[PDB]
DNA sequence: TGTAGTATAAAAAC
DNA sequence: GTTTTATATACATACA
């Protein structure tokens, strides 16, 4: 196709190296919020790239909301460098990508129920407990969320090639089963 | 910057937060503001963080 | 505005009524705490 | 079991320096003054809960925000502030900082 | 009565 | 159970 999924979202890990006093994070950081009743970690965020990290006492954070590979790790840096600035002996070790959120539109919609029946392996449709169609693709291993709008979302990635590939492969599936 | 006057000293009820759209429900508080003071039983505050 | 000097009042009032008996127990001066209300309403207005 | 926070407004400040005076002077001890000021923190806490009406509007650019041991602190920036018990009120920089209306 | 929060449905860290 | 993000339905709850 000449559609290329927009990447949504990416998540990934660091390890800092030092174990944290996540009280003294959250009183030297600007944007910080330690609620320990509420989760064991620090919740920081940076306007640019604009993401939101989970810090934790063990020197370990998640970063998400990142748009691509580049921002998801000059986010992390710049979250690794602020925690050294409060005077942590924090590294920046083990970057590493763990999911990669993508969505596009095909701009005409679709007969899910069909889709469900002829895939059923693949297939989990309950329309009255969720509207999309819940497609857990092989190869790639990807999740896709298919709606009757035809917008697709597309999860569980590792690298972005895999969300390009997952879309490719259900094209033919979604225009096969086209509404009208 | 990343590292750590109107000022108004209250309590929260509420404070909620969707994408950047932040609201607090807060009550019992003092606030000077350019000069002025004002006491007040409720305050609603609707803030974007951009 | 009119709630904002009127809290104020309040506020200057019952504190002043309600530490006498603090200071009273550490023997004080009702002068002295005359005082300390003076003082303070004055430093509120400055 | 009363918040301190007050002790930074206007009438605490005032309250603090006034105290702060008659210590100097050698007329009152920093143990009254400490019994003061709790007297203060508890009287400020019951009078904006059972002497105000007004309700307060704030809305402008979130600058920053935090928090930690059951307090919320935002700046905000560029904000317009209604009071209604008709009036309209710009501020450049505003900070909020809120104790938990639940103390523990 | 038409405008404007909850619930439902990959990955890591705790 | 948090956090992020695209997506979309039903149902709740305010308010002019």
């Amino acid at each position: 196709s000449g559609i290329v999924p927009t990447l949504q979202n990416i998540v990934a890990t660091v390890t800092l190296g030092c174990r944290l006093d996540l009280k003294t994070v959250a009183l030297h950081a600007r944007n910080a919020e330690y609620n320990p009743k509420r989760f064991a970690a620090v919740i920081m965020r940076i306007r640019e790239p604009k993401t939101t990290a989970l810090i934790f006492a063990s020197g370990k954070m998640v970063v998400t909301g990142a748009k691509s590979e580049d921002d998801s790790k000059l986010a992390s840096r710049k979250y690794a460098r602020i925690i050294q600035k409060i005077g942590f002996a924090a590294k920046f070790t083990d970057f590493k990508i763990q999911n990669i959120v993508g969505s596009c539109d095909v701009k005409f919609p679709i007969r899910l129920e069909g889709l469900a029946f002829s895939h059923g392996t693949f297939s989990s449709y309950e329309p009255e407990l969720f509207p999309g169609l819940i497609y857990r693709m092989v190869k790639p291993k990807i999740v896709l969320l298919i709606f009757v709008s035809g917008k697709i979302v597309l999860t569980g990635a590792k690298q972005r090639e895999e969300i390009y590939q997952a879309f490719e492969a259900i094209y033919p599936v979604l225009s096969e089963f086209r509404k009208m | 910057d990343y590292l750590i006057e109107n000022l108004m000293l209250c309590l929260y009820d509420k404070v909620t937060r969707t994408k950047a759209r932040w609201k607090c429900s807060l009550k019992d508080g003092v606030v000077t503001i350019n000069r002025n003071d004002y006491t007040f039983q409720k305050a609603q505050v609707e803030a974007e963080w951009v | 505005n009119a709630e904002a000097s009127r809290v104020y009042e309040i506020i200057v009032e019952s504190v002043v009524n309600e530490v006498r008996e603090d200071f009273e127990n550490a023997g004080i001066d009702e002068q002295t705490l005359q005082d300390l209300k003076n003082i303070w309403q004055k430093k509120l207005t400055e | 079991g009363y918040y301190e926070l007050y002790r930074r407004s206007t009438i605490g400040n005032s309250l603090v320096d006034a105290l702060d005076t008659l210590i100097s002077d050698g007329r009152i001890e920093a143990s009254l003054a400490m019994r003061v000021l709790e007297t203060f923190d508890k009287v400020v806490a019951e009078t904006l809960k059972d002497n105000t009406q007004s309700k307060l509007t704030v809305k402008g650019n979130l600058d920053t925000y935090g928090f930690c041991d059951d307090v919320w602190t935002f700046i905000v920036k560029n904000c317009q502030v209604t009071v209604e018990d008709q009036s309209v009120i710009s501020v450049d920089k505003l900070r909020i900082v809120a104790c938990n209306s639940k103390k523990s």
